[PDB]
């Protein structure tokens, strides 16, 4: 500390010393100068000028020890206000390197924001086909072939639908809304909804609602009954699902129950990850596996929790807890 | 392009990597404005001594000004060389021989002249110190006051353009003479010159112990001897740098094995090749740089004598030849409230043989040893000793005796009378003097006889050597008190100035050493300078061609914290060689007639020695800081 | 020993940017004697220059004998590369101040090993090389293939782990290049030290024991050797090399 | 900056000659030191204090000019390099700062490469189902609504497509590729692909390639190709089109006329702007019209010139120039 | 081009004469690359003196373009080599306190021409060599191999026909020394202009198209080249050094 300080100012206090030096030689070599009065005098400046250093240390070395400590502070205000105009330099300088970056940083979120929505603008401009396809496909006749284009037009809308909704889910947090929503009535259009690929695939269902009132979101649950009941279907064949409504505790809890060929107990765990997919049939390798994942992100805010109970051969149990009413006390009052 | 902006950015360089050379410039010229200014100041001749004064100045000014000259030329004849690159350059372009002239002619007429101008605006504020400095050497009182003199301006002005044009002259005289677009293992002699030279070296020194001994001793036979000592030391340390270094470090290396770390590598690389190019100049600062010390602390040691000759060849504070000056003198004194402790004492004058107590040889002549004049006293006068009959004191030091005039213990003494001789023995020496010089010859001691004994020898009274005078009227002073008035009747006495006094002997030794040792001085501090810049100035090309030595080590993984470390010990070795045989020869000369001058010596040497080594080593410490700017940018 | 993980390198002006990796990441183990070639502008070169401590290394991440070596400070990166990594260069790099014996001994001034240890060291190196004949002789009296050995004994003489020998066998003939390439796979085979190198010569190649073709900054496959006869491996490489 | 290095050390110069001043003041006042020999003092460290000070003027204010000098425009190593203690804090300073806003780039970069990766393979699960309505479409027998279906799968083909070459233009210039083209199986391609469309409007396409081959690169030309047909044909309805290549000099020129609408003289030069519609016709809001601002960038580098012959009620002529043969060998060759 | 015949250098300092040169017949026409080489004390510094006309030339019949030395003076001989001939030195020599481009602008400053076309031929230069980037560096801040190409450069700006040139590696490494040897090349190639060296490195030697082999003089047994691999051509000069 004290050691920088000397080892800087070390070019004044020898030009100090030498004054010194030669007034001291001047004084001695004239035959009419008192030697002693000059004595005196430097050694009355050499005490003035120790006490008048350790003054000039203790106020000077301040600025450059705030900015030391600051290069790796958590905080950034801990420069001190500049009284030199060697120090309000350096305040320029980082001053505005750092308002270069703050907009660097900011003009890179914006554009990548932007290019986001004309992503999902040229989403909605290929969506009109898709129902001017849905339209002409409604338009045949023949049972098998009907079946068949319907079946596609299904599968390929839920995929974009799915990947819509991943590009909305990054924002989601801006549209929560929690009000009372009738559960019967909704997985009835939502049966229907799957109706070309039950159709297709020869697969049957049961319905068990001992509950009919929840509390998330319309749309939102509306999605998670898609992902759900996609899931099944696609991982189950011929099979009854079976779906049961109960209030375990003070948690409303939907149990859906397939018949399906079941997963790997070595895989049981690892289905609510990214990009999980089946591995043992050839068919199964265009699969995406988001749509657990994003559905798991998203039933944070919502306050839904997952539960599944799969067995290799049996089927896959999934649970759906529905959060305490009390439990929306809270979040109301928020 | 842009011959007038090309030539101030060449200025401009030159004046960076010149600094030391503007400085001698500015240093020379105010010494020569200050010795100038003060030989022609009025105020000068107050300086009484036995030497003549101002005409001294006019010595240290010519043989400054030859120095100067010297260092000047040598300096100009180095920097033209190392710019033969740009030479042949600017003739295959198409440049001819008559511009690059004025190329490298205007680079250097403004870094002179603009030195040469500050100099002597810086010349004219020190001129006071100098006179100041002078006067109080000497110990004089005056006024000196500051002005301007302008006949120094006029000397100093003609000297240096004339300095300037013999610059030109030889700078022309190169340019077109070179040109024409021109752009190991030791042998049988060189393992034998190194020890020649050694032994040269050793046997001169050897020869230079004896000089004034037991040996050698006759009026002419001292500059044969003299001539061979100077002749054999001056090609002994020739021989030296060009042989036997090379001897020396060939044994240190296949010494060491194979396992060289860095710093030896670093250093055993310069100092075996480069050190045998350059064997004319080393030998010549050596040489100077001893005989400055040496002349310097001698002119030191007489200023100790200064004090106790004066204090000695006088017995009391004053001495008086004729009976009625000193009675009158006396009467003078009476009314000047001074009480005198007079004391008188007839003396006589009488020859003895004392070949018999010298334990030398008879070289050792100094006059017939059975015929010396000694000075005789009697017993009573003496207030200290009471000898007795057939038993002789002898009186006195006088350390060159005891080098030159050896005498043994208690033998036996006979005094050459006239018709009679009786056997004495040496009881003692003393070391006071009782008779002033003047009575007792050049140098040689008193003797004490018995009363009894000079009842006899006093009214045999031998009429053949006695002096003029046979008294010692000489007044004495009382206790510690103010004696000037007491000097300025004295000197009002004796208009003829055939009296001695004990504080007037005092003045013009000290003058006239206090001047030898104002000139002596400077003139080595302004070789001491010269030699500095001069052996820095070489240090640039040795560095700029080690610099690819550099670049490969780096390669290899060493940083320049080590290079800089062993540079720092290359530096001390280049360094210092040449003062430590100059240190060598400085201490094996003075030791020769150490006792010619004073009586103390090892006050004097020491402070010479450390203040040289001090100013002569900051040029040392100013060369690192060039190799670590070259070794920087050796990527 | 040396495992390379997405190393990533742009050769750039402040105003271009020009990459010259490309998905490089090597997996490297303990006594192999490996060679990395491919093209003339390829980044090969650079590679091995970012690899050692040469060059710094934009992305990624490197492990040497089990040292993470990327974010740490200069000054123990150079204690690091200075008792580690020894080198081979295109040139031979030797001073002329100096004789073979010392030249070879100098960059031991580090340690202090005495005198002994270090004497006998020197002994055992040099009688491998066959240089022992050649203790004290300046460099300018040697022929140019000994100076190339007498670099190599330089370089072999503080046992380091990895050897990044850059085309040795540049500018010799036909049977001292055989006699320094045969020499240094004995040598490998006696002392285990991995030793990565780099060439253009098919015959140089030979000798090694993989070969890696990196062409544009990617793999691109690589041979394994095995217990082949020598000849049947150099006209695979030939005829791979005539593939390219 | 004389004024900056006088005002921030206006301290030791004060004390230096405060301690003058005292030394003259005890000189004057006191009858018992004679004055003639103080102010000798004074002038003599007045001089070497003067010399002392311009000979640290340059030492000192050096590097808080190389500061400003550098600012935040660029060369960010042109700082002079440290050498005081003071001067090193700031450095260190500097060069974190600089570090940290290589990272947070280096940072941003990635997620958008990530991100960029995550749409391109949405863009692959979009291809292959791409495949799958290709294979199934193409088994149904009806005519008109076959020919309805044709051409919207065609139209989402059209759209998904270019998005394709948005994302390959994002680093076009890396794909550089001449050689001998020909163009008459790529026109029976398009007319292919186009058939029932075509059919449907009722253009009849009139080929007559005298020119055989044309050196450039195949994929984006034939973009361009596409492209500018698809323009020329929604700026027309019920009208035939004529196709013509003639060997114009050194240069092959493909004439397209046809007798469609036209375009306005008032609004011509404002085709080729980025986002152009033609708002005459509701039938081209369909059209997205990112296709002509990308040709016109793409065709940049490859040095293709379209003159435009476009006439009110009487047809539009479109005239692209080929880059001749003979230009193409500074790029083979060199 | 040039026709060398009859290669005569006198000599005969005090009483000793020696025949360095012994009479040689030298033939090349445009754009060729030859080099002569040969062995250490057969005079390559005297090749120069006779052929680079450093020196007074002593015998022989040799025209430029038809331009014999032997019938012309002192003074109209620097005049022709400095508006017909150009150097290229061992040891480069740029000024220092002067710029990169500076330098290369100096030899076209004496002439009094526009500046508009000096302008443009040391962009031409700049951009064909690569040093256009260091237009306003100086010559203490840059590497060896950027120097050596800088001072290579400045002798081809003022419109020059033939450029003699001696061992141009002395003060360069391996990589330095083959990326100048590129650049010559290909200058040579894009502007038609003989190059002569006299150098002592194979390696420098094989980038040739006709290398002359001397001992004391007329002794030839000069190879061709002509379609040579570059390799083998390098083995077959070695072999022929070696056993000559
Ligand atoms: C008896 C009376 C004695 C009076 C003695 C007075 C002599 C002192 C006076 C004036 C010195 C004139 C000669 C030295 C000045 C030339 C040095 C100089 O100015 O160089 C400039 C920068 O300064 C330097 O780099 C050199 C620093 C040297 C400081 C002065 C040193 C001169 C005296 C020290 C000698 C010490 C030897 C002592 C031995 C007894 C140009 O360099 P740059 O790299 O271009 O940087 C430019 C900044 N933007
Ligand atoms: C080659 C060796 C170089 C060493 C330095 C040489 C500098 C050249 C200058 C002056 C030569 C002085 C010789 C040594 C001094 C002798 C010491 C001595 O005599 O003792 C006493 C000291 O008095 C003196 O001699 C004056 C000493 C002043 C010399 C100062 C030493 C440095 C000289 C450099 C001055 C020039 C620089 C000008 C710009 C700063 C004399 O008696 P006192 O105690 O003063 O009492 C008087 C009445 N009470
Ligand atoms: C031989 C006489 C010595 C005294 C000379 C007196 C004149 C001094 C003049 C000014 C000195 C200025 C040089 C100081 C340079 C900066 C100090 C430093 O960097 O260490
Ligand atoms: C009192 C007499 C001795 C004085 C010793 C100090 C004199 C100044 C020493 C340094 C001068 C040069 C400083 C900068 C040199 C450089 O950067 O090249």
């Amino acid at each position: 500390m004290i050691k920088a300080f000397l080892i800087e100012r070390r070019s004044w206090i020898a030009a100090f010393l030498f004054q010194q030096a030669l007034m001291l030689f001047i004084a001695f070599v004239d035959p009419s100068i008192s030697f002693g009065n000059v004595l005196y005098m430097v050694y009355l400046c050499i005490l003035f000028f120790i006490i008048f250093l350790w003054f000039r240390y203790r106020k000077e070395t301040a600025f450059y020890k705030s900015l030391k400590t600051w290069e790796n502070n958590l905080d950034v205000t801990a420069i001190n206000e500049p009284e030199t105009p060697f120090e309000a330099m350096v305040e320029r300088s980082i001053a505005g390197q750092t308002e270069h970056l703050k907009q660097t940083a900011a003009r890179h979120r914006l554009a990548l924001e932007n290019e986001k929505d004309e992503l999902m603008a040229w989403i909605h401009e290929v969506k009109t086909p898709l129902t001017a396809m849905h339209l002409i496909i409604d338009r045949m006749e023949e049972k098998a072939l009907k079946s068949q284009l319907s079946y596609e037009w299904l599968r390929i809308h839920l995929l974009l639908d799915q990947q819509l909704h991943q590009k909305r889910i990054s924002f989601i947090e801006n549209d929560l809304s929690v009000e009372f929503i009738q559960l019967q009535p909704l997985i009835f259009k939502e049966i229907k909804d799957l109706q070309s690929w039950c159709i297709q695939k020869g697969i049957g269902f049961d319905i068990q609602l001992e509950a009919k009132e929840v509390l998330s979101d319309a749309k939102w649950l509306a999605f998670i009954i898609r992902q759900l009941l996609t899931n099944a279907v696609k991982y189950s064949e011929a099979s009854e699902i079976e779906i049961k409504s109960f209030q375990k505790g003070e948690q409303t809890q939907l149990q859906v129950k397939d018949c399906g060929r079941g997963i790997d107990p070595k895989d049981v765990p690892r289905i609510f990850d990214k990009g999980f997919t089946s591995t043992t049939d050839h068919h199964d390798q265009a699969s995406t596996g988001m749509g657990l994942y994003l559905a798991k992100k998203a039933a944070a805010p919502l306050l839904i929790h997952i539960d599944v109970e799969s067995e290799f051969g049996a089927g896959t149990v999934f649970t759906l807890t529905f959060p305490i009413r009390n439990q929306f006390e809270h979040v109301i009052s928020v | 392009m842009n011959i007038n902006q090309l030539i101030l950015r060449n200025l401009k360089k030159n004046l960076r990597n010149y600094y030391l050379y503007v400085f001698a410039l500015i240093f020379s010229v105010a010494l020569y404005f200050a010795f100038v200014t003060l030989q022609y100041d009025p105020a000068i001749n107050e300086v009484k001594a036995s030497i003549k004064g101002a005409a001294a100045i006019k010595t240290a000014s010519i043989l400054l000004v030859a120095v100067v000259a010297i260092f000047i030329l040598y300096a100009n004849t180095i920097f033209i060389k190392r710019r033969s690159k740009e030479i042949g350059l600017f003739q295959l372009i198409g440049m001819t021989k008559h511009k690059i002239f004025r190329i490298l002619s205007a680079e250097n007429v403004m870094l002179y002249f603009g030195s040469l101008a500050i100099g002597v605006a810086a010349g004219f504020s020190i001129s006071k110190l100098v006179l100041m400095i002078l006067f109080k050497i000497v110990d004089v009182k005056a006024d000196a006051k500051l002005h301007f003199s302008e006949q120094a301006l006029v000397q100093t002005v003609i000297v240096f353009c004339g300095i300037y044009l013999l610059i030109m002259i030889m700078n022309y005289t190169f340019i077109k003479k070179q040109s024409i677009l021109s752009l190991k293992k030791i042998s049988f002699f060189q393992m034998l010159i190194g020890a020649l030279g050694i032994v040269l070296i050793l046997t001169g020194y050897y020869v230079s112990s004896e000089l004034f001994g037991g040996k050698f001793k006759t009026i002419n036979e001292l500059f044969v001897a003299m001539s061979f000592i100077l002749g054999s030391v001056i090609i002994g340390t020739f021989l030296f740098y060009k042989g036997s270094v090379t001897f020396i470090s060939n044994i240190i290396r296949k010494s060491k094995g194979g396992y060289l770390n860095i710093s030896e590598v670093l250093s055993l690389s310069s100092i075996m090749f480069r050190m045998k190019s350059n064997a004319l100049l080393l030998t010549i600062i050596t040489t100077v740089s001893a005989l400055a010390i040496g002349l310097l602390s001698l002119a030191y040691i007489s200023y100790y004598s200064s004090e106790k000759t004066a204090e000695q060849n006088v017995a009391a504070d004053f001495s008086f030849m004729n009976e009625k000056d000193a009675k009158l003198f006396e009467n003078k004194l009476r009314e000047s409230n001074i009480s005198f402790v007079k004391k008188a004492t007839p003396v006589l004058q009488a020859n003895v043989d004392i070949a018999n107590i010298m334990d030398g040889t008879p070289k050792e002549m100094q006059g017939d040893p059975g015929n010396m004049q000694l000075a005789v006293v009697s017993d009573k006068d003496v207030k200290g000793v009471d000898v007795a009959a057939g038993e002789a004191v002898f009186s006195g030091y006088t350390d060159l005796l005891q080098k030159i005039m050896v005498f043994k213990d208690s033998g036996v003494i006979k005094v050459k009378s006239k018709h009679e001789t009786q056997p004495l023995k040496y009881k003692g020496l003393r070391e006071e003097f009782l008779v002033s010089y003047t009575f007792t010859s050049g140098g040689m001691p008193a003797v004490i006889v018995d009363d009894s004994l000079f009842k006899q020898l006093d009214k045999d009274k031998d009429p053949r050597i006695q002096l003029a005078q046979s008294t010692f009227i000489g007044v004495n002073v009382k206790h510690d008190d103010q004696m000037e008035k007491a000097n300025e009747l004295f000197q009002q006495v004796n208009k003829k100035n055939e009296h001695l006094s004990r504080l007037d002997t005092s003045a013009a030794q000290k003058s006239l050493f206090g001047m030898v040792m104002f000139i002596v001085g400077f003139l080595g501090l302004t070789f001491l300078i010269t030699s500095g810049c001069i052996l820095y100035f070489k240090q640039m090309g040795e560095s700029e061609d080690e610099k690819p030595s550099y670049t490969i080590l780096r390669k290899l993984g060493f940083t320049q914290g080590d290079l800089i470390k062993g540079i720092r010990i290359k530096q001390m070795y280049n360094f210092g060689i040449p003062l430590v045989v100059g240190l060598f020869h400085s201490y094996f000369a003075v030791q020769s007639g150490w006792f010619l001058f004073g009586s103390e010596v090892w006050a004097p040497m020491i402070m010479v020695m450390v203040l040289y080594t001090a100013l002569y080593s900051i040029f040392g410490f100013l060369s690192v800081l060039y190799y670590k700017k070259v070794i920087k940018s050796s990527l | 020993i040396l495992e390379a993980n997405k190393i990533r390198k742009s050769y750039g002006n402040k105003l271009n940017k020009q990459e010259v990796l490309k998905g490089i990441d090597i997996h490297i183990e303990k006594g192999e004697f490996v060679s990395i070639m491919g093209a003339s502008g390829s980044g090969k070169t650079t590679l091995l220059n970012v690899l050692s401590s040469i060059d710094q290394v934009s992305h990624g991440t490197i492990h040497i004998n089990g040292n993470d070596m990327t974010a740490m400070k200069e000054k123990q990166l150079a204690e690091f590369r200075k008792q580690h990594l020894g080198f081979i260069f295109q040139d031979y790099n030797l001073l002329d101040t100096l004789t073979v014996k010392e030249n070879i001994l100098l960059p031991l001034s580090i340690t202090k090993l005495s005198k002994k240890e270090a004497n006998r060291k020197f002994e055992e190196v040099a009688k491998e090389l066959g240089i022992y004949e050649l203790r004290d002789k300046y460099p300018n009296e040697i022929s140019g293939g000994q100076k190339q050995r007498t670099s190599a004994g330089r370089a072999f003489i503080h046992d380091p782990s990895i050897i990044f020998a850059d085309e040795p066998t540049g500018a010799l003939d036909s049977k001292s290049a055989s006699d320094l390439l045969n020499k240094l796979s004995q040598l490998n085979q006696k002392r285990n030290a991995t030793i990565i190198m780099v060439t253009h010569d098919p015959v140089a190649a030979s000798y090694c024991g993989r070969v890696i073709f990196i062409k544009d900054g990617q793999m691109y496959t690589q041979l394994n050797k095995g217990g082949q006869d020598r000849q049947t491996f150099f006209q695979d490489i030939m005829k791979t090399q005539g593939v390219l």
